[PDB]
RNA sequence: GAAACUGCGAAUGGCUCAUUAAAUCAGUUAUCGUUUAUUUGAUAGUUCCUUUACUACAUGGAUAUCUGUGGUAAUUCUAGAG
RNA sequence: UUCAUAAUAACUUUUCGAAUCGCAUGGCCUUGUGCUGGCGAUGGUUCAUUCAAAUUUCUGCCCUAUCAACUUUCGAUGGUAGGAUAGUGGCCUACCAUGGUUUCAACGGGUAACGGGGAAUAAGGGUUCGAUUCCGGAGAGGGAGCCUGAGAAACGGCUACCA
């Protein structure tokens, strides 16, 4: 059938159509979350190693990992799960699903190619598509290069340069989380507030104690008479 | 003479809204209604404002002409008038343009259509394009 | 049922709003705040239906949003924020400071007040309690909760609150023969002196109150807010001064004061 | 400044009178018998752990919209990939 | 009041005590780019406050005796103790007791009964009528069951089953 093959490191996708039943029979009775060889699956794929994750049955009910059965099963699903994007904050729904094990009823098998082989397929392994985004967090940025605290951000930011037609202009990421003046100032202010309020409270308490003392004494001046 | 005589009953000055509001009493004799523009013009020299800063509404003649009772606000600044007036009045005056908007029903339909797709429609269009081979 | 009511149909609307029977399916429900729904007064009603400073809801909103209106020191941007009894409504432009204090008929009065007096909110006391870290605190019937009150402040006592900071300047004890203002029900908006408080087990404390006109009336202690000593109320009282006249007298006043 | 995440909101309103005869409901009680987002107020020098060779605090970890690949006749169905 | 609170003992798959944003951006020099600082948004712990919410006292309903006994196995009434709940309670469970309601109409049966506020009716008393502009209450085809959330047993939210 249709094999949805993908390289993650190279970051590239393809759909390969297979009609030969002998090529299909490698996938029968296999559960999703398993490791597939290259050579039996195809003559083009030799030395290659797949990991199998996800698919799609005919009639369009997606393969969910951890159902078991080679069948279609109605299932009650909510947030955190696959095959369901909820339309309300915390709402279940009983959809239908196709079991994690593979038989004849499938239209697509989603396959991830984990280890290379001999023959490179057209442009899936040959040509690469780069990352859409760069790191947004400062820590993340640091991770991308390996710089340590002293080196600072700003220096290594992936700026995009876009053209309207004649005018060429720049777009840059807002690097959230930084050793910026404003943040520091805010922190200082917070600290001050924490101290100041406490101080005020202490003062108030002292004053009230004093007041109480100035009532107790008064009480004692009236009591001693008879 | 037709007199055209203007009067300003109950002058309330709003330092909140930066405008003088009042009930216009207007004397017609032998003339049906008065037209807002003329009234504004008259006020613009009575209070010193210029037609723009004057805003008169309400009216409707009493009976057999004679009298008309409106509501005139006179704004301290024209900018202020622009930013404190509801837009319909501005449009009437001629200051602001009528907001070129489609029918309510159409808008609602569009909204509903938007609801029936998740996120951006570019992806959906692309998918449709591939579904032509199906 | 099914959860908190959001609206308020323009009828079920409290009558002391002095709202119109017409002009709208709804009235403005005041939000939660320092006062009870039925005995507050939302600002949309105030800046429109009384002062006539605005002329519709949008206008009111605009006025609020420029942030010139102030209720009791703090700003307020809410359209329907409950300005109840004793609320000081200061507007920086106009310099028209108000203190919301009832008329003799019941309805809230446009009491226009000097920038020297409009500074302190007098406030009745709902509760005297002891909170956390063993600290005693007072509750004002009129919304606020004051940390550290003088040990000689008890329940149902009125309190001059700074409002400039939010502490106690002075207080009036609940005593017989002390000027008192009525804030509830039928006698609402009258002023007087208090002759008796009936100690009464459980079923409400009552106050027989003579006014200046030597005409008694009796109300519940919840409906009564102390105002000062005889001769000296801490608040300026409205035109009418909380004495209230019989219908005939009122009629006479109306038809004698014809000055065109 | 589309989208989408996060927050809120969707429990109000609006419709109707089928139930339902001390039930609802009205007035009056009470909550010293309770939960209460919100509004308004108030509210954390003490978080450490043997406390001279010590702890990023001029700040620490991975996930989801779009880019590409699909499926299914379809529908606020969505798998895999970065 | 065993309340509010404070105190000693421990307690906890140690709840919370800010790894939040915007526009301002000045005083003093140990001349570091230093120490700091304002207004406001959000949050967040309890405590009030309010919007409420449950429950809850008393008193009051239309016919029907061609309805005189009803209620208790499987909660009827109460007790103790639990469990549950936001919290009280036969709310459910264990065990014990035998109550409770009734001709001053219980329980049934009806209703072409949603309940008030009110409407018509023009002496006085009254009759009928209130689906309906306000206040409650139910209900979203019927029965169920629940998820999220402060708040639904939600129906322009699910989950069956029956129609
Ligand atoms: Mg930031
Ligand atoms: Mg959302
Ligand atoms: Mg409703
Ligand atoms: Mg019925
Ligand atoms: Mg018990
Ligand atoms: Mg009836
Ligand atoms: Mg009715
Ligand atoms: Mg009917
Ligand atoms: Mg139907
Ligand atoms: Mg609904
Ligand atoms: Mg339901």
């Amino acid at each position: 059938m249709k094999l949805n093959i993908s390289y993650p490191i190279n970051g590239t996708q393809k759909c390969i159509e297979i009609d030969d039943e002998h090529r299909v029979r490698v996938f029968y009775d296999k559960r999703i979350g398993q490791e597939v060889d290259g050579e039996s699956v195809g003559d083009e794929f030799k030395g290659y190693v797949f990991k199998i994750a996800g698919g799609n049955d005919k009639q369009g009910f997606p393969m969910k990992q951890g159902v078991l059965l080679p069948t279609r099963v109605k299932l009650l699903l909510a947030k955190g799960h696959s095959c369901y994007r909820p339309r309300r904050n915390g709402e279940r729904k009983r959809k239908s699903v196709r079991g994690a094990i593979v038989g004849p009823d499938l239209a697509v098998l989603a396959l991830i190619i984990t280890k290379k082989g001999e023959q490179e397929i057209e442009g899936i392994t040959n040509d690469t598509v780069p990352k859409r985004l760069g790191p947004k967090r400062a820590n993340n940025i640091r991770k991308f290069f390996g710089l340590t605290k002293e080196d600072d951000v700003r220096d290594y930011v992936i700026r995009r340069e876009v053209t309207k037609g004649d005018k060429s202009y720049t777009k840059a990421p807002k690097i959230q989380r930084l050793v910026t003046p404003q943040r520091l100032q805010r922190k200082r202010q917070q600290k001050s507030l924490k101290i100041k309020n406490a101080q005020a409270q202490r003062e108030a308490a002292a004053e009230y104690a004093q007041l109480l003392a100035k009532r107790l004494s008064e009480r004692k001046a009236e009591k001693a008479e008879v | 003479s037709d007199a055209i005589t203007i009067r300003t009953r109950k002058v309330i000055s709003n330092p909140l809204l930066a405008r003088k509001q009042f009930v216009v009493d207007v004397l017609h004799p032998n003339r049906a209604n008065v037209s807002k523009d003329e009234l504004r013009e008259k006020l613009a020299e009575a209070y010193k404002a210029e037609k723009d800063a004057v805003s008169v509404f309400g009216f409707r003649t009493q009976y057999g002409g004679g009298k008309s009772t409106g509501f005139g606000l006179v704004y301290n600044s024209v900018a202020d008038a622009k930013k404190f007036e509801p837009a319909y009045r501005l449009v009437r005056y001629g200051l602001a343009e009528k907001v070129e908007k489609a029918s309510r029903q159409q808008r609602k339909q569009r909204k509903n259509r938007g609801k029936k797709i998740f996120g951006t429609g570019k992806s959906i269009a692309k998918k449709a394009a591939r579904r032509n081979a199906d | 049922a099914r959860g908190p009511k959001k609206h308020l149909k323009r009828l079920a609307a409290p009558h002391h709003w002095m709202l119109d029977k017409l002009s709208g399916c709804y009235a403005p429900r005041p939000s939660a705040g320092p006062h009870k729904l039925r005995e507050s007064l939302p600002l949309i009603v105030f800046l429109r239906n009384r002062l006539k400073y605005a002329l519709n809801g949008r206008e009111v909103k605009a006025i609020l949003m420029q942030r010139h209106v102030k209720v009791d020191g703090k700003v307020r941007t809410d359209t329907t924020f409950p300005a109840g009894f004793m609320d000081v409504i200061t507007l920086e432009a106009t310099n028209e400071n108000f203190r919301l204090v009832y008329d003799v008929k019941g309805r809230f009065a446009v009491h226009r007040i000097t920038d020297e007096e409009a500074s302190y909110k007098l406030a009745k006391v709902k509760k005297v309690q002891l909170g956390k870290k063993g600290i005693p605190y007072v509750v004002t019937h009129d919304g606020r909760t004051i940390r550290y009150p003088d040990p000689n402040i008890k329940v149902n006592d009125t309190v001059k609150v700074d409002l400039a900071t939010g502490t106690i300047t002075d207080f009036i004890k609940f005593d017989t023969g002390k000027l008192v203002y009525v804030t509830g029900g039928r006698n609402l908006g009258r002023v007087g002196t208090i002759v008796h408080r009936e100690r009464h087990e459980g079923g409400f404390d009552l106050v027989h109150i003579k006014d200046s006109l030597e005409n008694t009336f009796v109300t519940r202690l919840n409906n009564v807010f102390v105002i000062g000593e005889p001769g000296r109320p801490w608040i300026s009282l409205p035109k009418g001064k909380g004495i209230k006249l019989t219908i005939s007298e009122e009629r006479d006043r109306r038809r004698a004061q014809h000055g065109l």
